[PDB]
RNA sequence: CCGAUAACGAACGAGACUCUGGCAUGCUAACUAGUUACGCGACCCCCGAGCGGUCGGCGUCCCCCAACUUCUUAGAGGGACAAGUGGCGUUCAGCCACCCGAGAUUGAGCAAUAACAGGUCUGUGAUGCCCUUAGAUGUCCGGGGCUGCACGCGCGCUACACUGACUGGCUCAGCGUGUGCCUACCCUACGCCGGCAGGCGCGGGUAACCCGUUGAACCCCAUUCGUGAUGGGGAUCGGGGAUUGCAAUUAUUCCCCAUGAACGAGGAAUUCCCAGUAAGUGCGGGUCAUAAGCUUGCGUUGAUUAAGUCCCUGCCCUUUGUACACACCGCC
């Protein structure tokens, strides 16, 4: 156990992969040989630290965003996440059930009586409410 | 007139018990009935996978 | 000793420091002695950077009264060239250098040269 | 009576001197020269 | 043919419940050639269920303060017993071993706090592992007993005790605990 | 007692008991504890705890 | 730390840091460390082994008369990061296991805001006030005392035995010290005398140059003893012999010959401890003219149990109550 990060460490790699997220790789080694040039780090302990925690973040980069952002990561979910439009709408019914009720708000409208509604029987009880209380 | 001494497996560890941590509440089934699993509890260092003599079969169960 | 302290405590820090802190313990005018303690600024305390971080100093000054012993402990600021701070920085402190943004990553060219 | 058989006294908080307690009593609120100071000394 | 001792093979011995197969050590993998080696068995947790159970008797034989710490007189004292018991009983010493393992683990316990009735409140049964720390440690500790005001000498108390052990006869001290424990759990059931 | 029952299938019976406390003893016996300031306005019972 | 979130961004402490240990047949090197190779020897060899074996025997920076840093030393660089795989987890923080690996938690040092009328005025030319200051509470000198014994307690050492004691042989360390301002006092090799304690000459070493290849103990292997307060224990006491010191009585210490006491594993209770650890076991430093049953370190041999819990004992945080705030050693 006892392998928790500090914020030392933390801000440090948000940081470094925010910056330099293109030069920066998946790789530990790699990692831990571009931030002894990008980052005056006195201490070579809390250097590969920092590199062991940048390999972590970046991995879960590749797969999902996380708190720490990226501008290109948020044009590329910009310019992925308009898609999947369906081919036909999801609000074009052939029919739609309506309440006799707001059948009547839409003749108050003017516009009720078109052919897509489609009036159904109320419902009967006025059972609605939960029981009060425990029981 | 006894019941024979059999034996069991562990399939999972529920917990430490005894209020001293002297002990695990453990989940084991029997190789003579498969089916036939209940909750024991043990002293020592217990594994999961490992088989374990039982003396008597229903002793007490209770939920942690 | 608040005029005097805070006297120093200003001399210190516009010279030019991290931080400071000086206490004056003792006996003034009573015989129950009273320690006042005045800081200001970044003061670290413990690890091996304290030693060449922290310049410290206690005297002891002869009253009418008794003894009141003066405790001085000053931060020195970083410093590249170190005659007048440290020279090695922070262990803990991690810097950056910001990236240059000139990427121009345009339709391929080769010049000559 | 205050001591104990040895002579350490059995109830330390109990200050036995009129002159001054547990707390540090400032005189006159720290003020003249060879004293502590006040508000109007630290400002 | 790993030779224990140069003799006493290993692949004759077969640890019969399979309660205490995968805790006991003398198959060919664990098989050594001395009960001797600083195989840090205490690194962690079940470690020592790895390590050779001849080693675990040795490691277990050296106690009572005046020697803790003398292995090789331990390992020595460990070859005679062995020697005896194989002259003695006419079977491998490693098999009367296994045997007197698996007679001398309590197969059950009890253990609470609140205020016990005889010994203890509440039966419980043993972990495979405390069997095996259990039995060694009663096996050694009547060896340790039986040879202390004699003129019969640690090597032959061992021995008795193993032989005693290793078929039930009421006279070793391993068995002896062994009922009362179990009696007492029998009783605060 | 199912084991020493007559009965194919005996329902044991049960024993309906309505205790009330003094204050005192009530917290006493920790059926009630004391409550921080906010805490103190909810008159919602503690969970059954049944799943 | 992550998450929730009227908070966001930080700072001290923790961490990071320094030292130490573990790995580099990779680098720089070494007659105050050596190693291989080779040459002279010395012996076993002769069956003949013959590029045979042993040599801490002598040598090859005797500087012209080999190389090399593996072993040793000490500098710079590396290396380990929960990095790789599987599982669990909000799938986050992280946790578990396994592989490759020398190492997947090596020990310390430093160490916050503060509090304890905690301890030291017998550390001081640190110090206020009081006391004494010539028949001195200054200072010096002689002797005694600090040890004094119906008794109680604490840290300890040695034992109770055969898992042993004695006798002999074999065989292995690492810390670290060593000749002095004052200051008088060093570590010791070698040879000789004595049985020992010791004594007498002759050096070496201000030190990886000499002690010293620190021939340590435990342990290992052989002898005797044989369950007997006994060849266990060596307490108490008699006599004698040496050493240091100006001085040994109230025995300084050491040696030799004698008596041989309790003690046959210890009530109620209670201490310390998780891996090179406990414990066994010796060796240095400090104290020192003489002095270790102490302490501080070092090495050797080397485990059982546990990878949990709040039962006991405490401590911390939150809620809560307060007539306390010099704060329960309170107020009343
Ligand atoms: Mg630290
Ligand atoms: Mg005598």
């Amino acid at each position: 156990m006892g392998r928790v990060r500090t914020k030392t460490v933390k801000k440090a790699a948000r940081v470094i992969i925010e910056k330099y997220y293109t030069r920066l790789g998946n790789d530990f080694h790699t990692n831990k040989r571009v931030c002894e040039e990008i980052a005056i780090i006195p201490s070579k302990k809390l250097r590969n630290k920092i590199a062991g925690y940048v390999t972590h973040l970046m991995k879960r980069i590749q797969r999902g965003p996380v708190r720490g952002i990226s501008i290109k990561l948020q044009e590329e979910e910009r310019e992925r996440r308009d898609n999947y439009v369906p081919e036909v709408s999801a609000l074009d019914q052939e029919i739609i059930e309506v309440d006799p009720d707001t059948k009547e708000m839409l003749k108050l409208l003017d516009f009720g009586s078109l052919s897509n509604l489609q009036v159904t029987q109320p419902t009967v009880g006025m059972n609605f409410k939960t029981p009060r209380g425990p029981v | 007139r006894v019941q024979p001494i059999k034996l069991a497996r562990v399939t999972k560890v529920l917990g430490r018990t005894g209020s001293q941590g002297q002990c695990t509440q453990v989940r084991v089934e029997f190789m003579d009935d498969t089916s036939r699993s209940i909750i024991r509890n043990v002293k020592g260092p217990v594994r999961e996978g490992d088989v374990l003599t039982l003396l008597e079969s229903e002793r007490e169960a209770r939920r942690l | 000793v608040r005029r005097a302290c805070y006297g120093v405590l200003r001399f210190i820090m516009e010279s030019g420091a991290k931080g400071c802190e000086v206490v004056v313990s003792g006996k003034l005018r009573g015989q129950r002695a009273k320690s006042m303690k005045f800081v200001d600024g970044l003061m670290i305390h413990s690890g091996d950077p304290v030693n060449y971080y922290v310049d410290t100093a206690v005297r002891h000054v002869l009253l009418r009264q008794g003894v009141l012993g003066i405790k001085v402990k000053i931060m020195l600021p970083w410093d590249p060239t170190g005659k007048i701070g440290p020279k090695k920085p922070l262990p803990d402190h991690v810097s950056i250098v910001e990236p240059k943004d000139e990427i121009l990553p345009t339709t391929p060219i080769s010049e000559q040269k | 009576d205050g001591f104990d058989s040895r002579g350490k006294r059995e109830f330390d908080r109990h200050s036995g001197s009129d002159r001054s307690g547990l707390k540090h009593e400032d005189k006159r609120g720290g003020s003249g020269s060879h004293n502590w100071g006040t508000v109007k000394d630290e400002l | 043919d790993i030779k224990l001792f140069g003799k006493w093979s290993t692949d004759d011995v077969q640890i019969n419940d399979i309660s205490l197969q995968d805790y006991i050590a003398v198959k060919e993998k664990y098989a050594k050639y001395l009960p001797h080696s600083a195989g840090r068995y205490a690194a962690k947790r079940f470690r020592k269920a790895q390590c050779p159970i001849v080693e675990r008797l040795t490691n277990s034989m050296m106690m009572h303060g005046r020697n803790n710490g003398k292995k090789l007189m331990t390992v020595r004292i460990v070859k005679h017993a062995f020697e005896i018991i194989h002259l003695l009983t006419g079977e491998n010493p490693l098999q009367v071993l296994v045997n007197a393992i698996i007679n001398s683990g309590p197969r059950e316990d009890s253990t609470r706090i609140g205020r016990a009735g005889t010994v203890r409140r509440q039966a419980v049964d043993v972990s495979p592992l405390r069997r095996v720390n259990q039995a060694i440690w009663l096996l050694c500790t009547g060896a340790r007993e039986a040879a202390f005001r004699n003129i019969k000498t640690i090597a032959e108390c061992l021995a008795d005790e193993l032989i005693n052990a290793a078929k039930g006869s009421s006279n070793s001290y391993a068995i002896k605990k062994k009922d009362e424990l179990e009696r007492v759990a029998k009783s605060n059931r | 007692i199912s084991e020493a029952s007559v009965f194919d299938a005996y329902v044991l019976p049960k024993l309906y008991v309505k205790l009330h406390y003094c204050v005192s003893c009530a917290i006493h016996s920790k059926v009630v504890r004391n409550r921080s300031r906010e805490a103190r306005k909810d008159r919602t019972p503690p969970p059954r705890f049944r799943p």
